[PDB]
Protein backbone atom coordinates (compact mmCIF):
# COMPACT_ATOMS: atom_id res chain seq x y z
CA UNK A 1 0.00 0.00 0.00
CA UNK A 2 0.92 3.44 0.33
CA UNK A 3 -0.36 7.19 1.21
CA UNK A 4 -1.76 9.77 -0.98
CA UNK A 5 -0.50 13.46 -1.98
CA UNK A 6 -4.32 14.16 -0.88
CA UNK A 7 -3.59 13.23 2.59
CA UNK A 8 -4.63 16.76 4.93
CA UNK A 9 -3.56 17.09 8.29
CA UNK A 10 -6.06 19.10 10.33
CA UNK A 11 -5.00 21.21 12.98
CA UNK A 12 -7.30 22.85 15.39
CA UNK A 13 -7.10 26.79 15.67
CA UNK A 14 -6.10 25.89 19.38
CA UNK A 15 -3.02 23.52 18.34
CA UNK A 16 -1.96 26.20 16.21
CA UNK A 17 -2.04 28.96 18.57
CA UNK A 18 -0.60 26.76 21.44
CA UNK A 19 2.45 25.20 19.25
CA UNK A 20 3.09 29.57 17.92
CA UNK A 21 2.97 30.03 21.13
CA UNK A 22 5.43 27.44 22.47
CA UNK A 23 8.14 28.51 19.55
CA UNK A 24 7.88 31.81 19.87
CA UNK A 25 8.49 31.19 24.48
CA UNK A 26 11.19 28.59 23.40
CA UNK A 27 13.59 30.92 21.18
CA UNK A 28 16.98 31.37 20.71
CA UNK A 29 16.62 27.32 21.71
CA UNK A 30 14.37 24.66 20.10
CA UNK A 31 11.20 23.64 21.68
CA UNK A 32 9.10 20.31 21.29
CA UNK A 33 5.78 18.50 22.18
CA UNK A 34 3.70 16.15 21.63
CA UNK A 35 0.56 16.10 19.41
CA UNK A 36 -2.99 15.03 20.33
CA UNK A 37 -5.60 14.10 18.02
CA UNK A 38 -6.98 11.35 15.87
CA UNK A 39 -6.26 8.99 12.81
CA UNK A 40 -9.54 9.22 11.68
CA UNK A 41 -9.14 8.06 8.19
CA UNK A 42 -6.36 7.10 5.87
CA UNK A 43 -6.44 10.48 3.72
CA UNK A 44 -6.30 12.57 6.65
CA UNK A 45 -4.98 12.60 9.97
CA UNK A 46 -6.50 15.05 12.86
CA UNK A 47 -4.98 16.97 15.29
CA UNK A 48 -7.39 18.72 18.18
CA UNK A 49 -5.26 19.32 21.03
CA UNK A 50 -0.74 20.06 21.76
CA UNK A 51 1.08 20.27 25.04
CA UNK A 52 3.79 21.32 25.49
CA UNK A 53 7.19 19.08 26.51
CA UNK A 54 9.77 20.49 29.79
CA UNK A 55 12.89 21.69 27.75
CA UNK A 56 15.77 19.39 27.99
CA UNK A 57 19.17 19.40 27.80
CA UNK A 58 19.36 16.52 24.72
CA UNK A 59 17.60 19.25 22.86
CA UNK A 60 14.60 17.66 20.36
CA UNK A 61 15.27 14.14 20.37
CA UNK A 62 13.84 11.22 21.08
CA UNK A 63 15.04 11.54 24.55
CA UNK A 64 13.42 14.85 24.97
CA UNK A 65 9.74 12.85 25.10
CA UNK A 66 9.72 12.28 29.12
CA UNK A 67 7.89 9.11 29.59
CA UNK A 68 6.48 9.82 32.80
CA UNK A 69 5.58 13.40 31.85
CA UNK A 70 3.91 12.40 28.66
CA UNK A 71 2.65 9.61 31.15
CA UNK A 72 1.14 11.97 33.74
CA UNK A 73 -0.38 14.79 31.35
CA UNK A 74 -2.23 11.78 29.65
CA UNK A 75 -3.71 10.44 32.00
CA UNK A 76 -4.46 14.19 33.44
CA UNK A 77 -6.22 15.32 30.26
CA UNK A 78 -8.06 12.06 30.00
CA UNK A 79 -10.08 12.78 33.08
CA UNK A 80 -10.46 16.44 32.14
CA UNK A 81 -11.97 15.06 28.80
CA UNK A 82 -9.72 15.16 25.94
CA UNK A 83 -8.96 10.95 25.26
CA UNK A 84 -7.18 11.52 22.41
CA UNK A 85 -3.68 9.64 21.28
CA UNK A 86 -0.52 10.77 19.81
CA UNK A 87 -0.49 11.73 16.54
CA UNK A 88 3.36 13.03 16.51
CA UNK A 89 5.19 15.74 17.50
CA UNK A 90 5.71 18.93 16.78
CA UNK A 91 9.10 21.35 17.57
CA UNK A 92 10.42 24.60 16.43
CA UNK A 93 12.88 25.58 14.36
CA UNK A 94 14.30 29.34 15.14
CA UNK A 95 15.26 30.83 12.04
CA UNK A 96 15.77 28.29 9.65
CA UNK A 97 12.34 27.22 7.98
CA UNK A 98 10.58 24.38 8.33
CA UNK A 99 12.48 20.71 7.33
CA UNK A 100 13.97 18.02 9.02
CA UNK B 1 2.97 11.74 74.57
CA UNK B 2 1.05 13.28 71.00
CA UNK B 3 3.96 14.96 69.90
CA UNK B 4 5.77 11.80 69.05
CA UNK B 5 3.35 10.31 66.96
CA UNK B 6 2.13 12.80 65.29
CA UNK B 7 5.28 15.09 64.99
CA UNK B 8 7.58 12.28 64.07
CA UNK B 9 5.08 10.77 61.49
CA UNK B 10 4.12 14.06 59.60
CA UNK B 11 7.81 14.89 59.84
CA UNK B 12 9.56 12.18 58.20
CA UNK B 13 6.51 12.10 55.41
CA UNK B 14 7.22 15.81 54.23
CA UNK B 15 11.20 14.81 54.74
CA UNK B 16 10.46 11.71 52.11
CA UNK B 17 8.74 13.72 49.56
CA UNK B 18 10.95 16.64 49.40
CA UNK B 19 13.54 14.01 49.03
CA UNK B 20 12.66 12.86 46.36
CA UNK B 21 11.21 15.76 44.74
CA UNK B 22 14.80 17.17 45.15
CA UNK B 23 16.24 14.27 43.22
CA UNK B 24 14.16 15.10 40.78
CA UNK B 25 14.73 18.82 40.62
CA UNK B 26 18.46 18.03 40.95
CA UNK B 27 18.06 15.47 38.21
CA UNK B 28 16.31 17.82 35.54
CA UNK B 29 18.96 20.45 36.62
CA UNK B 30 21.30 18.23 35.46
CA UNK B 31 19.80 16.61 32.17
CA UNK B 32 19.26 20.56 31.44
CA UNK B 33 23.12 21.40 31.92
CA UNK B 34 23.72 20.79 28.21
CA UNK B 35 27.45 20.03 28.59
CA UNK B 36 29.17 22.33 25.49
CA UNK B 37 29.08 25.27 28.15
CA UNK B 38 30.43 28.35 26.01
CA UNK B 39 33.11 30.05 28.33
CA UNK B 40 31.98 33.03 29.00
CA UNK B 41 33.42 36.36 31.59
CA UNK B 42 31.05 38.29 33.50
CA UNK B 43 32.51 41.79 32.18
CA UNK B 44 30.57 44.04 35.22
CA UNK B 45 27.36 42.48 38.16
CA UNK B 46 24.86 44.97 38.51
CA UNK B 47 21.47 44.65 41.27
CA UNK B 48 18.08 44.53 39.43
CA UNK B 49 20.99 39.42 40.74
CA UNK B 50 22.24 40.39 37.00
CA UNK B 51 25.16 39.95 34.99
CA UNK B 52 26.27 41.40 31.99
CA UNK B 53 28.55 38.69 30.02
CA UNK B 54 31.22 39.00 27.24
CA UNK B 55 31.27 35.49 25.30
CA UNK B 56 34.22 34.14 24.26
CA UNK B 57 32.21 34.51 20.78
CA UNK B 58 33.18 38.65 21.00
CA UNK B 59 29.46 39.28 22.17
CA UNK B 60 28.03 40.69 25.11
CA UNK B 61 24.74 39.92 26.61
CA UNK B 62 22.70 41.16 29.55
CA UNK B 63 21.23 38.08 31.68
CA UNK B 64 17.96 38.95 33.04
CA UNK B 65 18.67 36.35 35.65
CA UNK B 66 22.10 35.13 36.71
CA UNK B 67 21.80 31.40 36.40
CA UNK B 68 22.61 28.46 38.27
CA UNK B 69 25.35 29.71 40.83
CA UNK B 70 25.12 32.42 43.12
CA UNK B 71 25.48 36.15 42.19
CA UNK B 72 27.61 36.64 45.85
CA UNK B 73 30.02 34.48 44.65
CA UNK B 74 31.09 36.54 41.62
CA UNK B 75 32.36 39.50 40.45
CA UNK B 76 34.19 41.05 37.24
CA UNK B 77 36.15 39.33 35.21
CA UNK B 78 35.40 35.68 35.97
CA UNK B 79 35.37 33.13 33.61
CA UNK B 80 31.66 31.36 33.78
CA UNK B 81 30.29 28.95 31.45
CA UNK B 82 26.99 30.09 29.59
CA UNK B 83 24.73 28.13 27.68
CA UNK B 84 25.64 27.89 24.11
CA UNK B 85 22.14 29.61 22.70
CA UNK B 86 20.46 30.87 26.27
CA UNK B 87 23.65 32.44 27.14
CA UNK B 88 22.86 31.59 30.59
CA UNK B 89 25.47 30.88 33.47
CA UNK B 90 25.31 27.39 34.21
CA UNK B 91 28.59 26.69 36.33
CA UNK B 92 31.56 28.97 37.47
CA UNK B 93 34.76 27.99 35.95
CA UNK B 94 38.54 27.52 37.99
CA UNK B 95 41.06 30.61 36.60
CA UNK B 96 42.60 29.13 33.46
CA UNK B 97 45.53 30.10 31.95
CA UNK B 98 46.99 29.97 28.40
CA UNK B 99 49.37 27.10 27.79
CA UNK B 100 51.77 30.39 26.51
CA UNK B 101 51.25 31.87 29.83
CA UNK B 102 52.56 28.42 31.06
CA UNK B 103 55.26 28.43 28.99
CA UNK B 104 55.86 32.03 30.11
CA UNK B 105 57.52 30.75 33.56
Amino acid sequence: PAVDTAEQVYISSLALLKMLKHGRAGVPMEVMGLMLGEFVDDYTVRVIDVFAMPQSGTGVSVEAVDPVFQAKMLDMLKQTGRPEMVVGWYHSHPGFGCWL
Amino acid sequence: IKIMKSEVLRVTHELQAMKDKIKENSEKIKVNKTLPYLVSNVIELLDVKCAVIKTSTRQTYFLPVIGLVDAEKLKPGDLVGVNKDSYLILETLPTEYDSRVKAME
